[PDB]
């Protein structure tokens, strides 16, 4: 039960450079050992959205090392080195600490 | 190479119950936790279930009222239903399968291989 | 950033040798309903020549020849003990040498029935699909060649044979073996010296019966073929006591125009090879280290993602089996006190540590660079356990030896 907070909410980013995501809770994610419970998705139009980042900021295999996450507790920041043309779509953040749980409202990230 | 793959009714009138089954092929039942993801057009994702292999199972205190989770390991396939559905509550849109580690814990990992999902409707 | 944790009962195993039990209805363990755990995305490299049952199965077949003091063969198992496995290769072509998938663990073997023959081999497992050639060096060797028949043949000794099973049974042979072999097949007799290992040597209820062969292979059948056959005089016109038999199997010899190949020859142990061919005897290894971000049927797991293998574990396994009440004998006795030592030893390892009985613990023993410089992804969700225990070999004593040092100076 944790009321989960994206931003922005619409993106507009120009290919060649880094794109930042915010992403924030209400209540601290972060795990006395573990590093954090917090996961980033992806989803494409018109296909099954797959995996980003899993547990804090460690990618998983087929990442471009494109993307990448970072931050503790309230503040987390996902960040994208290069935006051309598989990644624009719509980015999920993911709250597994405790009960159910809240993807919240996605970012939207197209091209000029 | 894991695939999964999605049965189900998808056009049914209201307010009765919504079954759906869902099938693995790649692995088997031993070392994961199978769940789900509603998917409104206007919530996002959100959230359902999960179970176990054993059959144990994990709601939502929202959901928890009308909704059954089941497991068949016979032919590696598992499936729900929803009792009274409505116009509003548009769910179980995807299948899903989480990886686990065990430290102490029962640490979770991100989900990695999706389902293609179907898509529901409910007449008037 | 990453610390070492010790897991315990893990499915790792590796190629080992050890003593196996008798089983069968000196060692008469009875045998009880079995059972068979498949395996799933794990490759098994088979050398059935370099075997070890071989050698155990000859022994105990000629220490029960030797009790003498009515020799039907029985199907008789050998039964792994405790703390080992039997693998089997079930794939359809497998040959005899090389990797194959689809291997299955049984607790322990099928029924054989210990027949001593050359030449020819009697009442033995068929084939499954097609004629297999065995050979450990096919192309160019002074060694045996071992064609396993999926069509029997059915024989009774003076020696009966139906020559329409025999004609059918050569001109499938040949055709197999002639993709193998560019020249023309040709059969020709022994030409040996002595009626040693160049005739049909068998046993019928304790009468001995030495059978001519060379009608047989030679360079038409002609109906019903007849085999003038000898009984071993003990310090004439005979061989028809209604002895009834298949045919499942022959030896063949290479030669170094035309391909000629000799039958008979080779020794009592490669009638043998061709019956215990699909299995292997395993030795697991319940204990590994893995590296995480913690500070501080016991084999399906095996073939499946890391993650997976770790949490199906639990605690069912008592020890380290379906008998009761009966004599141990001495084979099985030395077998469990090796095993009891060894789950001991193990047992000593966890409580040098910090474990402490438990089954998962976490140690404060830094990450290195150079025991893997993998990412904690690759380890810890895409390669199976005996993967990573065979890359991580070399470097476990020294893990061990860091573990008992930091967790002594604490
Ligand atoms: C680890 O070990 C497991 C177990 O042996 C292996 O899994 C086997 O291999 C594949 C999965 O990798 C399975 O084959 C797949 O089956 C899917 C479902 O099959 C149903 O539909 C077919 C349709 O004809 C029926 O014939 C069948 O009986 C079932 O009713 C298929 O949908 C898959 O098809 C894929 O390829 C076709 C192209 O041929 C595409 O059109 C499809 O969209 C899809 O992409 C596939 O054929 C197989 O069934 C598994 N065995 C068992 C017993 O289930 C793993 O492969 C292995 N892992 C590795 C890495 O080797
Ligand atoms: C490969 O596999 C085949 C299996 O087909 C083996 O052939 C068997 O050989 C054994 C050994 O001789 C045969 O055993 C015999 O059993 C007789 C009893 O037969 C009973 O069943 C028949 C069924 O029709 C009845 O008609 C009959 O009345 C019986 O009730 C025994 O009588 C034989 O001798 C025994 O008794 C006499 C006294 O009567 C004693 O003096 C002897 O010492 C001995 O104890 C004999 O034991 C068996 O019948 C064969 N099978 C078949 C189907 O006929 C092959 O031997 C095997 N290959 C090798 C190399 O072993
Ligand atoms: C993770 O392991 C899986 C299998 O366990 C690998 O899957 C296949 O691996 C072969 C050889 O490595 C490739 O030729 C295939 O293209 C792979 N298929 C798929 C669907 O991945 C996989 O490559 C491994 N991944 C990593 C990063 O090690
Ligand atoms: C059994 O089959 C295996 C492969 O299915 C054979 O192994 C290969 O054989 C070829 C041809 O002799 C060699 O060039 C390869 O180097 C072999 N590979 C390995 C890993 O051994 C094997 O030779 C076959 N054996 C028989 C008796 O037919
Ligand atoms: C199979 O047998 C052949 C024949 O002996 C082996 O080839 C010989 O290899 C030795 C080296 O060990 C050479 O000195 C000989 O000149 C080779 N002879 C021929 C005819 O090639 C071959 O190495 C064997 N292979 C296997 C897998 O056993
Ligand atoms: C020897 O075996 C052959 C093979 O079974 C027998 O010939 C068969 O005879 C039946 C009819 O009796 C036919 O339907 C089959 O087609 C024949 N098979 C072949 C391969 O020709 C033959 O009768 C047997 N002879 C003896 C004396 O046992
Ligand atoms: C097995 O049978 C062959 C039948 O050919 C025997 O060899 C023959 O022996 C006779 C005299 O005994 C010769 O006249 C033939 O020329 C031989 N033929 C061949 C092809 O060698 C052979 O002696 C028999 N074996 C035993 C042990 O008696
Ligand atoms: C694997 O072996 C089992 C053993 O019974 C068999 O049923 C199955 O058909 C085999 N499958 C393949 C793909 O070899
Ligand atoms: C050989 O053939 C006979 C007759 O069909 C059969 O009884 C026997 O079981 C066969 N041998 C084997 C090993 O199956
Ligand atoms: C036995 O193997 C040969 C090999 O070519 C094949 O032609 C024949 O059909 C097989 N017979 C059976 C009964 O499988
Ligand atoms: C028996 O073998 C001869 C040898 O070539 C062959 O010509 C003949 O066709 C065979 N008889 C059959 C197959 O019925
Ligand atoms: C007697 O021997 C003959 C061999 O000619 C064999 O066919 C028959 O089966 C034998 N008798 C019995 C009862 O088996
Ligand atoms: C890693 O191991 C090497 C040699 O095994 C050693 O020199 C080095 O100090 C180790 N690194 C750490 C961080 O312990």
């Amino acid at each position: 039960d944790i009321v989960m907070t994206q931003s922005p909410l619409s993106l507009s980013v120009a290919p060649g450079e880094a794109a930042s995501i915010s992403c924030r809770s209400t209540q601290s994610l972060l795990n006395r050992n573990g590093d954090n419970y917090l996961e980033w998705y992806l989803r494409r139009p018109g296909r099954s959205p797959q995996l980003l980042i899993y547990l804090g900021s460690e990618r998983a295999l087929g990442v471009p090392d494109r993307f990448s996450g970072s931050g503790s507790g309230r503040d987390f920041t996902l960040k994208i080195s290069r935006v051309e043309a598989q990644d624009v779509g719509t980015y999920y953040c993911l709250q597994t600490r405790q009960g159910a749980f809240t993807f919240g409202q996605g970012t939207k990230l197209e091209i000029k | 190479q894991v695939q999964l793959q999605q049965w189900g009714t998808g056009l049914l009138k209201p307010s009765e119950t919504l079954s759906l089954t869902c099938a693995v092929y790649g692995v088997s039942l031993r070392g994961y936790y199978w769940t789900w993801i509603r998917q409104s057009p206007k919530k996002g994702l959100e959230w359902i279930g999960e179970i176990d292999e054993i059959g144990r199972t994990k709601y939502s205190q929202s959901l928890r009222s009308r909704a059954t989770l089941s497991i068949d390991t016979s032919k590696k396939q598992f499936s729900l239903r929803l009792t009274s559905v409505t116009a509003a509550d548009m769910a179980t849109y995807y299948c899903a399968r989480w990886r686990l580690m065990m430290v102490d814990e029962v640490t979770r990992h991100g989900m990695d291989v999706w389902s293609q999902g179907t898509m529901v409707t409910v007449s008037s | 950033n990453l610390w070492v944790t010790v897991y315990y009962g893990v499915p790792v195993w590796r190629d080992a040798d050890t003593t196996l039990f008798c089983a069968s209805d000196a060692c008469v363990p009875t045998d009880p309903n079995p059972q068979e755990i498949p395996l799933e995305n794990v490759t098994e490299n088979f050398n059935m020549w370099k075997n070890n049952m071989v050698e155990q199965m000859q022994e105990d077949v000629i220490s029960l020849w030797d009790q003498s003091l009515s020799f039907d063969p029985i199907p008789i198992h050998y039964c792994a003990p405790a703390g080992y496995a039997i693998l089997k290769c079930n794939d359809k072509k497998f040959n005899g040498t090389g990797p194959c998938k689809n291997v299955s663990t049984v607790q322990c073997t099928h029924g054989i029935k210990p027949v001593v023959s050359t030449q020819l081999l009697l009442n033995g497992s068929l084939a499954e699909e097609e004629i297999i050639i065995r050979s450990e060096n096919l192309t160019n060797n002074a060694k045996n060649i071992i064609v396993h028949l999926n069509k029997s043949v059915s024989i009774s000794c003076y020696c009966e044979l139906n020559g329409t099973e025999w004609n059918e049974t050569l001109n499938k042979v040949t055709e197999k073996l002639k993709e193998h072999f560019n020249k023309t097949i040709v059969f020709q007799p022994p030409s040996g010296g002595d009626l040693e290992t160049t005739m049909h040597h068998f046993n019928c209820r304790g009468e001995f019966f030495y059978c001519n062969t060379t009608k047989l292979f030679n360079t038409e059948f002609n109906g019903t073929i007849i085999l003038p056959c000898r009984i071993k005089q003990i310090v004439p016109i005979s061989g028809i006591i209604n002895c009834t038999s298949n045919i499942t199997g022959i030896i063949l010899t290479r030669d170094g125009t035309d391909e000629t190949f000799r039958p008979g020859g080779g020794n009592i142990k490669d009638n043998w090879r061709s019956e215990l061919y699909k299995y292997k005897v395993v030795q697991i290894e319940p204990l590994g280290i893995a590296p995480t971000r913690c500070k501080r049927g016991f084999l399906g797991a095996a073939g499946s993602t890391m993650g997976a293998a770790s949490i199906t574990l639990t605690v069912q396994a008592r020890q380290l089996w379906l008998p009761d009440m009966t004599v141990w004998g001495i084979k099985q006795l030395q077998a469990r006190v090796l095993a009891v030592e060894r789950y001991l030893k193990d047992q000593k390892f966890l409580g040098l540590w910090g474990c402490s009985g438990k089954i998962i613990c976490c140690t404060n023993v830094p990450w290195n660079s150079t025991w893997s410089n993998k990412s904690y992804e690759e380890i810890w969700n895409n390669m199976t356990w005996i993967e990573w225990e065979k890359e991580i070999s070399n470097y476990t004593n020294r893990i061990y030896d860091l573990l008992t040092e930091s967790q002594n100076q604490q």
